[PDB]
């Protein structure tokens, strides 16, 4: 018994490709479209909620996840792989940062830790790479707002705006025409909804769309009062009703 | 390193012409408090061996479980478990002796003094002692605790050496044991009146007597 | 083609061992169904005992995981019991560590995470089972959460699993289109069990004796399975209407 | 064919080829015979040399004062297994003051061989053993195969051309079982048994190996001029 | 068992080559070119970003050039994720040396250890090697300015000028032509940019597809300064040499 | 293909061919049975007499676990012994922690999970035995049969080995003709008959019969081997029925 | 841990991984060792497809293991660092316990033992390196030259060469080296070593390295001009 | 590929059988046992004339009463010798006596099968272990990578073994003197060797009860070579 697979399952082919990473990116291509847009005073991340059955309650399945009070994540590719990555990402923000410095990690460094975890699944013994690409949006005091993409290889890139998954090629082109460096957060939400309608086929409402923002601090969502320096999470998930309000003036 | 909590006092025994007798009272002491009165400190193993235990009772109950398990383990893949390959008194002893000495060598002893009494397959009498230190010895009479000081002198008047064993009957031997138990009730501050007695004979087998009482006592003389 | 033997990606980004584990799910040829009432959650499953030499009372695919959580399995019994024992152990440890009963959805996530690991780690095969967890959660109320060999999980208004799952699924869909609500609007669990059996009969097109079915019911503070005579009593009530 | 790469693989008909290949190493080994009466048990072994300049490979190993075996196949594997038996016999004496039953000895060898047939990386043992002994239930003879199978017998033989001796003992069963209280006659029967497995070669003084254990006889081995009596 | 699925990453070919190392080098040859040039009064690091998109955030980005300590930097060619694993190890190693000896680590010592880690992945453990080649640029008070390169084999060498990644053959010829020993930093800046501009697979070399850095003693008196160029500064230096 | 070369690998059907191959090793083995009765269980097995040189009564195949459970198996005999050794460890640790002897259903799952574990990895081989086992606990009698896949159920009667179909047919008749129940002493006699009837499928070598039983009334809830007068009586009953 | 037996026997009785490691040595740059009456000289080829090199900082081909022993090699450069490091550590460990520096034979025996261990250990491949180890034993003036190879075998040589085209330079040394009269001086020994490399090298410019080891920890590396004088002198005598 | 500890269909271990082929490629080693002592001789076989032949060490001391000669992948023998020396010295520490030659040989042979998936492969070298003890006198053993050892009156291993062994079959008798054995090893080595035998490319050694294990000088062997040539010409 015991894990006898102590050797790499991802290896270089004669042409220099890393097969399993390439094939993981192929799994991401098949995945449902998700996107992220960076505004001057915030960031928006969005995706379609592909329901497996109409008897299924799609509210119980969250594609957009809070990592820290100021950082959120969305993905394209394999859901189960994403779910465990969120678990690990939430924990590493505490173990390798908050328990040391008494504050939450800046976006770039949390992204760096997730990237490390994904790199190790590419080199360690007896494992396949993760079959997901992540889009991580967040805010921190000294870097402001930021948006990052993390691929199965472990590589990460900062973006003004981007898309991943099914119809990413068309969605990226759409975003290039609409994006400028003076966009306000509400303008970025509007563009996010427009971009997503192109890739969505069936119903397009607040129940089939999942959308969250990184913006102003929300004191009402903090849960307590009395500490002036604590002002609340910048991450907020938009409600089904809040999405439909913006779909009328579309 | 331990300290004993709930304890049992003397275990006494002797050889006679056809077998061995062993006895021990039914008390579980908690320091000076005579706390438990239904405690059986003689444990039979098969129909040919009785193990008598004094000292810590929690450790006694552990040894009970070990012996119980030994009977189970011996029966495994053993068609002669109730015949030629049944547990002998000598096997049961050597096992316990090994365990006792190993535990003392790990500085975590089983806080007990133990006497294994029985009859071997060839008819020979078996009687041997072992304690928390792993010290072992054999003699025509054996006793633990206070019994060593008060019972042995009385039992040695009946069987003083090897040649006295064939000359001693079961009636004479049991009489000496029962008398010794009375003397211990007079003089040991941690003895009870109630006790158990076991005879292992090469002809009549194992006779286990429960709920015996010390009687015919002399006090009338203050 | 060793990419089909272990859980590594194929050129098209697929995991064949996971896909083949899904096909093992139907190896028993049994269909299960779960619905929610106002106060309860009912799960029913077919019971097929082909051999006359079998003790029918020992043939079961419904498990009592904890006092509040029940679980029905679609798949081979060895893997089913493997999943059950782990779930029982996990639910017991959760209560010890965190001081309250493990919720149905949290246990579902945990078992789904374990399944995910087998899809990523090579030395461990996926279990060829689909696990349906039911309870009346003290926060979320009547709950149905389902796990598969891919490590996927989600909550359900109602659900079905097995070879003829699609027929049962649409039958339930059409009812909830009509009723316009998320559950069975019924007071007693007895009539929710009757609803569950009635709609399984319509979807599968077969009649059931007392020994052809297996019923689990979750209420507040306990999950329990029904006896043959409890089901017979329930079958009589359907027939007399 | 495709299912003989390791012991952890079953063939489509339910066979373990690595175990069967280990069984084959025994068949190539030199013949050895075992037989018993009610009072004694006897091993007889034909020893094999490399050439006329070499010694003759020893086939019989003592395990305890009351137990021992003969080997056919890979000799180093017999050394590992005999050493294990020596320890188990010894554990029984030190802990329980009890001579290890020949039957338990068999059960222990079975379970040690089995573990090497169900795990990756290992290999089956490549040797067969004939264990003789005298314990509390009289004389015994066991046959060990590296598949794990252990069998109690009145008589038997393993190695190349062992079928000749095995047939002879099957005929002689009623005679040799009642050779009680006579060592030299029980050996004579075993020496006559092993003779049915000889081809072109005959039993010489540095070729024959005999062992005996019984009621009033410790396990002792005879070689050299001590076996000249039986040729 | 699992033997069936083992690639055997750490074995020799019949010709005496290491398959996985050779294939990792083949991977690196498709990565964006990186150049290092050592002058008498400083070092230049220049690297080309892999085909950029217009919506990429260029200023808050790091792909090619990384800081190891205040005196040493590296240019990367290969898998970025792999490189960051090695960069963090190198960063820690530098701090260990400083903690032990109270002196900044000599460049070669850091380069040797990082190269020794790469070597290990080719001899034992059954894992794939790191698909990365580094150009090390640094200063210490023993040898002054130094350039090194390491590759997946774990072999390292020193250079006056060197390139890694794509088109190294063409790049090395051009550097070998125009390089001379008495060269200054500002001349080396020009040589680096001119070489990339001629070897690039792109249509024209622009500011948004470059990372640039210098290591000068151009601070104030006997001390070394690392300058990782900002986007606008690369735009200016590209105009100053007349490439755009 | 190649899906059958490694244990724990799913075929495109959703099958583990290595386990199915282990079943072939079981089908090759000698016949063994189990009969559930009024207040207990009875086990019996066929022992092929390969040679005159085999000592009668001295190659015992039925094994006891704890003091109340009996186990018999068909297939690779060493594999069966390994399973019983584990069974004895499992039963010992249960009794150690919980005091009471292990219930039969509890014991059944301990073997089940252990056998199932040997279908999860390619570094181990599945068990080459089907095991019939059972005994008496606080809730009465229980009979079980466990297969290489880890699958097990409760049984009124059970059979495995080369003569399983013959024995199954004979078992079904007893279930039909005795709805109220079969007595322990009757079940011993019937067990002998069924082994003799199932021996028709292995009739080159003649055989040796071995029976054991657990009964609340007859053996006081403990596992015992049937020997002497009761065995010969059961043999004679079987001999009369084949003629 | 990774366990795979990578070095195994083949039907013909060869260990291919060890033999393929020898092919890596054959690919490496040429190295030569010649011992005189009172010295040992280690010569090494450096390939000239690498211009723009920085020779100040580039790893030298001949490495000091201790102040009295040196080690050169042919084969995989990265592999050689591991052997050199281990040897240097054993050198200091020997001084610590025995209170005497290593003999050249002992240091060689250790390095060879390491190489052998990597030929029958699981999860590892053999070293793609052969070494020349030269020096003088403590308080001894007799020159020592040893050779090791991937298999683990080692032996002493009056003169020896390893690496690419080593068979050509071995041919030269076999007819130009007299056992009865080894190079009597330092000059004679360096010249014979440079001559032997000139059979294989190309230009005698920055392609040849020469290191001279004399008794009592007297080791020095020759510069370009010093070596170039030998190259210039040899060519003028050749035109005859 | 396939397991390292795999059996062939004929019941032999592949890796052990393949290591035996490596030993056939090795240089010749011969041993002869007499009542006056045991002689061990080897072919050095230098690969080049520039190699200093006296550094070729294929005869080796294990203890004062036990010597050893090798043939095959000789680098593999180092750890075997190291174990043998430790075993011999350790036994002297534990029992204040010399260890029996057979017990030494058995200890070395225990290492042999300790390979698999322990070391990664069998040893590629065969050993001739020669010694003396009080119980069984002068002894010669042949230790193989199979874990098997045979006692021999005389034995040859290596490339010239089967031809040399047939020669030893004819020449050996139970009354050979030590001097007779020395000449016999030289004679048989000269027959099977490629290059012409002399004191530089062949090495002799012996173990006697009185003087223990001794490797001969090149001067001493040279005179035995001269004595051998003169005796063959004398009839
Ligand atoms: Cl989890
Ligand atoms: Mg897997």
């Amino acid at each position: 018994m015991t894990d006898r697979y102590s050797f790499s399952l991802t290896t270089f082919s004669p042409s220099g490709k890393l097969g399993q990473i390439d094939y993981a990116l192929t799994a991401v291509k098949q995945g449902v479209t998700s996107l992220g847009i960076k505004a001057t005073n915030g960031v928006v991340i969005a995706t379609e909620k592909k329901s497996s059955s109409p008897l299924a309650m799609s509210e119980t399945l969250s594609k957009v996840s809070l990592l820290t009070p100021d950082i959120g994540a969305v993905y394209s590719g394999m859901g189960p792989d994403y779910r465990v990555l969120v678990d690990k990402s939430r924990k590493v923000a505490h173990t390798s940062y908050k328990r040391i410095y008494g504050e939450y990690p800046p976006t770039k460094l949390l992204v760096s830790e997730v990237a490390k975890i994904m790199q190790e699944a590419t080199q360690s013994g007896g494992v396949r790479p993760f079959g997901v690409s992540l889009l991580i949006a967040g805010h921190d005091e000294f870097n402001g707002f930021s948006l990052y993409q993390v691929d199965p290889s472990g590589s990460y890139f900062p973006w003004k705006a981007t898309a991943i998954g099914k119809g990413s090629v068309a969605a990226k082109t759409f975003l290039e025409k609409r994006w400028n460096d003076e966009l306000e957060l509400e303008d970025a939400i509007h563009i996010a909804l427009l971009t997503l309608k192109e890739s969505v086929e069936g119903e397009f409402n607040g129940d089939t769309i999942e959308l969250a923002i990184i913006g102003d601090e929300n004191p009402d969502l903090l849960g307590y009062t009395g500490i002036p320096t604590d002002k609340g999470p910048r991450f907020r998930k938009l409600t089904s009703q809040e999405i439909n309000d913006r779909l009328e003036a579309l | 390193t331990q300290q004993p909590i709930v304890t049992g006092t003397s275990v006494i025994s002797m050889k006679y012409d056809n077998g061995v007798i062993i006895a021990a009272d039914n008390l579980g002491s908690y320091g000076s408090l005579l706390r438990f009165n239904g405690v059986e400190r003689l444990i039979p193993v098969g129909d040919n061996t009785v193990v008598g235990i004094s000292g810590d009772i929690s450790d006694m109950q552990h040894i009970e479980r070990l012996l119980k398990d030994l009977v189970t383990e011996n029966a495994y893949d053993n068609p002669l478990a109730d015949a030629e390959e049944a547990l002998e008194p000598s096997y049961i002893f050597e096992y316990l002796a090994t365990v006792m000495y190993q535990r003392r060598s790990k500085m975590n002893p089983l806080w007990n003094a133990i006497i294994v009494a029985g009859v071997q397959s060839n008819g020979d009498q078996f009687l041997r002692y072992v304690n928390l230190l792993g010290v072992t010895y054999s003699s025509p009479t054996l006793a633990t605790g206070f019994g060593a000081h008060m019972a042995n002198p009385l039992l040695r008047k009946v069987v003083d050496r090897e040649s006295d064993i064939p000359k001693t009957t079961v009636q004479v031997a049991e009489e000496a044991i029962v008398n010794a138990m009375r003397v211990l009730y007079y003089r040991d501050a941690r003895s009870s009146r109630n006790f158990s007695l076991a005879i292992i004979d090469k002809n009549t087998g194992l006779t286990f007597k429960k709920n015996l009482q010390v009687e015919n006592m002399k006090w009338d003389f203050a | 083609g060793y990419d089909r033997h272990i859980t590594i990606f194929s050129p098209e980004g697929r995991l064949y061992q996971v896909e083949y584990a899904f096909k093992a799910t139907n190896q028993t040829n049994i269909n299960s169904l779960a619905v929610r009432g106002k106060d309860c959650t009912v799960v029913i499953s077919q019971k097929k005992v082909p051999d006359k030499l079998l003790d029918p009372t020992t043939v079961s695919y419904i498990f009592c995981i904890s006092r509040t959580i029940g679980m029905v399995v679609n798949g081979p019994i060895p893997d089913a019991r493997n999943a059950a024992l782990r779930a029982k152990a996990e639910a017991a440890e959760f209560r010890y560590k965190y001081g309250y009963d493990m919720p149905c959805d949290v246990l579902a996530k945990r078992m789904a995470n374990l399944s995910q690991i087998y899809t990523q780690r090579a030395y461990m095969r996926p279990l060829g089972v689909i696990l349906t967890f039911v309870s009346v959660d003290e926060e979320l109320g009547p709950s149905i959460y389902k796990t598969d060999p891919a490590g996927y999980y989600v909550g359900y208004k109602a659900t079905a699993t097995g070879p003829k799952q699609q027929e049962i699924t649409t039958n339930l869909e059409n009812h909830f289109k009509k009723s316009k609500i998320d559950h069975i609007n019924e007071e007693s669990w007895e009539k929710v069990v009757e609803f569950a059996i009635t709609h399984m009969i319509d979807a599968l097109g077969t009649e059931f004796s007392k020994n052809d079915l297996e019923v689990g019911v979750a209420t507040k503070d306990k999950f329990f399975t029904l006896s043959a005579e409890n089901i017979e009593e329930r079958l009589v009530a359907i027939a007399e209407q | 064919n495709n299912y003989d790469g390791d012991t952890v693989t079953f063939s489509p008909t339910g066979r373990l080829f690595q175990v069967e290949y280990a069984l084959e190493a025994i068949k190539q080994g030199s013949v050895t015979v075992g037989l018993r009466s009610n009072t004694h048990a006897v091993l007889v072994a034909l020893k094999r040399n490399a050439d006329e300049l070499s010694s003759y490979q020893k086939k019989i190993i003592k395990c305890d004062e009351h137990m021992g075996l003969s080997l056919a196949g890979l000799a180093p594997d017999a050394r590992v297994l005999s050493n294990y038996l020596r320890q188990q016999c010894n554990y029984s004496s030190l802990v329980f003051n009890r001579k290890l039953a020949v039957e338990r000895a068999g059960h222990l060898l079975c379970d040690k061989a089995q573990k090497n047939t169900q795990s990756y990386g290992g290999r089956p043992y490549g040797v067969g053993l004939l264990i003789i002994g005298y314990d509390k239930s009289g004389a015994h003879l066991l046959e060990f195969q590296p598949s794990g199978n252990v069998t109690e017998l009145y008589g038997t033989a393993i190695g190349a051309r062992s079928q000749g001796a095995k047939t002879y003992l099957e005929r002689t069963l009623d005679t040799f079982i009642k050779i009680d209280g006579n060592p030299d006659e029980l050996i004579k029967a075993g020496v006559e048994a092993i003779s049915q497995s000889l081809r072109d070669e005959s039993l010489t003084v540095d070729n024959l190996s005999i062992a005996i254990v019984g009621k009033d006889t410790p396990f002792t081995i005879y070689d050299g001029e001590a076996v000249a009596k039986y040729i | 068992g699992s033997r069936r699925y083992d690639s055997r990453t750490t074995i020799f070919s019949p010709e005496g080559r290491l398959y996985q190392v050779e294939y990792a080098l083949e991977s690196i040859s498709h990565a964006g070119t990186a150049i290092g040039i050592m002058a008498s009064d400083g070092i230049v690091l220049a690297a080309e970003r892999k085909v950029t998109s217009t919506l990429l955030e260029q200023d808050t980005s790091t792909e090619k050039l990384y800081k190891l300590n205040d005196k040493i930097a590296v240019a990367v060619a290969g898998l970025t994720a792999d490189a960051e694993i090695l960069i963090n190890t190198a960063r820690i190693h530098a701090q260990n040396y400083l903690k032990t000896y109270n002196e900044d680590i000599p460049v070669e010592i850091l380069v040797r250890r990082l190269s020794d880690i790469k070597q290990g992945y080719t001899q034992h453990g059954g894992l794939r090697p790191f698909g990365v080649s580094f150009i090390y640029a640094g200063y210490d008070d023993r040898y002054g300015y130094q350039l090194y390169t390491s590759n997946p084999s774990g072999n390292y060498t020193g250079w006056k000028a060197i390139s890694v990644g794509a088109n190294t053959s063409a790049a090395q010829t051009l550097l070998q032509m125009d390089y001379k020993d008495d060269m200054k930093v500002d001349d080396a800046i020009e040589l680096a940019l001119k070489t990339l501009s001629k070897t690039t697979d792109s249509s024209a070399l622009t500011y948004d597809r470059l990372e640039f850095a210098t290591i000068r003693k151009g601070a104030n008196d006997g001390e070394v300064y690392q300058k990782i160029f900002k986007p606008q500064e690369i735009k200016d230096i590209l105009v100053k040499t007349g490439i755009t | 293909t190649g899906y059958d070369l490694s244990n724990s690998v799913f075929s495109p059907d959703g099958r583990n061919f290595q386990v199915e191959y282990a079943v072939k090793a079981v089908e090759n083995g000698t016949t063994s049975i189990g009969i559930k009765c009024n207040d207990g269980v009875v086990f019996a097995v066929e022992k092929l007499i390969t040679s005159k040189l085999l000592v009668p009564q001295k190659n015992v195949k039925i094994q006891v676990v704890d003091r109340h459970i009996g186990c018999v198996y068909s297939g690779l005999i060493p594999d069966g012994r390994h399973l019983v050794n584990r069974g004895r460890e499992e039963a010992a640790s249960f009794k150690k922690l919980y005091k009471t002897p292990i219930p039969i259903p509890a014991f059944a799952d301990r073997l089940g999970q252990y056998v199932q574990a040997h279908t999860l990895y390619n570094s181990v081989r599945p068990f080459g035995v089907s095991t019939i086992f059972g005994g008496v606990d606080k809730n009465g009698a229980h009979l079980y049969m466990l297969e290489p896949s880890g699958s097990y159920w409760g049984y009124k009667g059970a059979a495995t080995g080369k003569g399983r179909q013959s024995a199954k047919a004979e078992l079904e008749k007893l279930v039909d003709h005795h709805p109220e129940g079969l007595s322990a002493r009757e079940a011993v006699k019937q067990a002998a008959k069924i082994i003799y009837l199932a021996h028709e499928d292995n009739k080159e070598k003649d055989f040796e019969l071995e029976i054991s039983w657990c009964s609340l009334s007859e053996t006081n809830g403990l596992h015992k081997f049937v020997k002497g007068d009761l065995l010969q009586e059961a043999i004679d009953f079987a001999q009369k029925e084949i003629n | 841990g990774y366990d795979r037996a990578l070095s195994i026997f083949s039907p013909d009785g060869h260990i291919f991984q060890v033999e393929y490691a020898l092919e890596a040595v054959k690919r490496g740059t040429c190295a030569v060792g010649v011992k005189g009456k009172n010295c040992v000289v280690l010569g090494c080829e450096r390939r000239s497809t690498l211009k723009l090199q920085d020779t100040r900082i580039t790893p030298s081909k001949v490495s000091k293991i201790d102040s009295h022993v040196v080690l050169s090699f042919s084969g995989l450069n990265a592999d050689s660092r591991i052997l050199i490091e281990k040897a240097r550590v054993e050198a200091q460990s020997h001084r610590l316990t025995l209170e005497d520096p290593v003999t050249v034979e002992y240091l060689t025996r250790y390095v060879a033992g390491v190489q052998q261990r990597y030929t029958q250990s699981g999860g590892v491949r053999p070293f793609g390196v052969s070494t020349l180890i030269a020096g003088f034993d403590p308080r001894d003036d007799e020159p020592k030259l040893y050779q090791t190879e991937p298999s683990g075998i080692y032996s002493s040589w009056s003169a020896q060469t390893i690496g690419r085209n080593s068979k050509t330079v071995r041919e030269f040394l076999e007819k130009n080296y007299d056992r009865k009269e080894p190079p009597a001086t330092v000059e004679e020994c360096v010249k014979l070593t440079v001559r032997s490399l000139l059979e294989v090298v190309q230009t005698g410019a920055k392609n040849i390295e020469i290191t001279v080891v004399k008794p009592d920890s007297d080791i020095v590396a020759l510069s370009s001009e010093e070596i170039n004088q030998y190259v210039t002198q040899i060519e003028q005598e050749k035109q005859e | 590929d396939r397991g390292v500890s795999t059996f062939s269909p004929e019941g032999r271990l592949f890796q052990v059988e393949y290591s035996l082929e490596a030993i056939k490629l090795g240089s010749t080693a011969i041993g002869i046992a007499t009542k006056e002592g045991v002689v061990l001789g080897v072919e050095k076989r230098a690969t080049s004339p520039l190699l200093e032949s006296d550094s070729i060490e294929k005869i080796v001391e294990i203890d004062r009463h036990i010597g050893c000669a090798m043939s095959g992948l000789t680098a593999d023998a180092r750890s075997m010798i190291e174990h043998a020396r430790t075993a011999a010295v350790t036994h002297n520490l534990y029992y204040d006596e010399d260890i029996n030659v057979e017990s030494l040989t058995q200890s070395v042979c225990d290492l042999a099968l300790r390979f698999g998936e322990l070391m990664s492969r069998p040893f590629g070298v065969a050993l001739l272990i020669a010694g003396h003890d009080a119980d069984d006198g002068y002894q010669l053993f042949h230790a193989e990578p199979s874990g098997t050892f045979y006692r021999y009156n005389a034995k040859a291993i290596g490339s010239g073994s089967e031809g040399a062994q047939a020669e030893l079959l004819n020449e050996w008798h139970s009354s050979l003197t030590l001097k007779e054995a020395e000449l016999l090893v030289l004679k048989i080595l000269k027959q099977v060797m490629e290059e012409k035998l002399d004191e530089n490319n062949a090495q002799l050694s012996c173990i006697t009860k009185q003087d223990g294990f001794k490797i001969y000088d090149n001067e001493k062997t040279a005179e035995l070579i001269k004595e051998l040539k003169e005796k063959e010409a004398a009839e």
